[PDB]
């Protein structure tokens, strides 16, 4: 509907303004004493939270995609392991960092959206090499 | 450029000057900085924006790594392998030959192409100084593992570059010293 | 630049010895350069002075 959509549209906006500012230990310790902006808005702080997903999963593959370039993974399986414990630990490293539950539904879509086609491009990038 | 040598750093300024730059640019034109119009014009797709920035800081760092640890490595090389008497010692060779191993196994030499780069430049350094040569004789029979293959150090390296290596390190020593020259030449 | 002036190998052989920390590794001057680079640097240098100026050249080889 219209409404929907302009909240949402607000919430996308108030989401980002958020992010702009309020470093990350900022908004950490905004979030318990309650003085965060928006933060009466669910759809803003939804939208925050999928967007620091994003944000996290977006730095824990780069690390990954670095360290295939470089060369250290000899085998598929080596680059396997380190992959499948980069990404468990990741999610939580990144989600205390801002204040966030790392079990949330928010948050997990933000941070598992498009993993095939993360992985699809490790793969290739780690092909190469083997080659 | 490469101004910030760590992640901490970039973030400190981008988040500074994000701050700042609002307000010099909001005044310029005469918009209030905490306008909701101008706000959503300045903040849209920051997330896409930082992700920019931090890949392209992310390349800068694994490059700036790679320079260090080759770097360092020649440091702590040059421990052992700087004295000429140390050099003319075959425990200097199986030194080196271990300190190689144990790096490839530990992960202190991340990649077999950096141990490449680490050898040859440890090789050049010897060839450079007296008693390199017999360090080089001696190391050059021992083992070695890269991209899943088994050779010698003399394997590794070509037969006529061991070779013209060989010589280097046999003639350096009447380059570098004019007295041992002279002495040879005068008698 | 140093290696091509008169007096450039004193500064250069009292500055290799000097520490310098680049991209997160402390080294010397002369370990940043190469073995063999720091030794054509300090022929070079040496040699330069009989180069760039004739009248040492023959007061040399006059003697």
């Amino acid at each position: 509907t219209a409404k929907e959509q302009r909240a949402r549209d607000l919430a996308d906006e108030r989401s980002n303004e958020i992010i702009r500012k309020l470093t990350p230990e900022q908004r950490r310790e905004a979030l318990n004493n309650g003085t965060l902006l928006y933060q009466d808005d669910p759809y803003a702080m939804e939208a925050l939270r999928v967007k620091t997903g994003r944000n996290a999963a977006y730095l824990v593959d780069d690390d990954v995609m670095q360290k295939i370039k470089e060369g250290v993974f000899r085998t598929r399986e080596e680059m396997e392991e380190y992959r499948h414990s980069r990404l468990q630990e990741g999610a939580k490293v990144y989600a205390e960092q801002f204040g966030i539950d790392p079990e949330d539904v928010d948050y997990q879509r933000g941070f598992n959206g498009d993993i095939t086609e993360r992985n699809i491009s490790l793969y290739g990038a780690h092909d190469n090499f083997l080659s | 450029e490469g101004v910030f040598r760590t992640r901490e750093e970039m973030e400190e300024y981008r988040h500074s000057r994000l701050q700042e730059g609002a307000k010099v640019y909001a005044e310029q034109f005469g918009i209030d900085p905490e306008d909701v119009d101008y706000q959503r014009g300045f903040n849209g797709d920051i997330t896409e924006r930082n992700i920019s920035l931090y890949g392209a800081h992310d390349n800068f760092l694994s490059q700036q790594a790679q320079k260090g640890a080759i770097m360092n490595s020649r440091v702590e090389l040059n421990g052992v392998l700087q004295d000429p008497d140390m050099l003319r010692r075959p425990d200097s060779a199986d030194f080196f030959e271990k300190y190689i191993d144990n790096g490839l196994v530990t992960g202190a030499i991340p990649s077999d192409a950096q141990a490449t780069q680490l050898i040859s430049q440890a090789f050049s350094d010897a060839s450079s100084r007296a008693g390199g040569a017999d360090f080089l004789m001696r190391v050059g029979d021992k083992k070695v593992t890269l991209n899943g293959a088994t050779t010698t150090y003399r394997e590794l390296i070509g037969e006529e570059q061991w070779n013209a290596l060989m010589v280097t390190a046999q003639r350096s020593q009447f380059e570098t010293d004019a007295k041992l020259n002279e002495q040879y030449r005068l008698k």
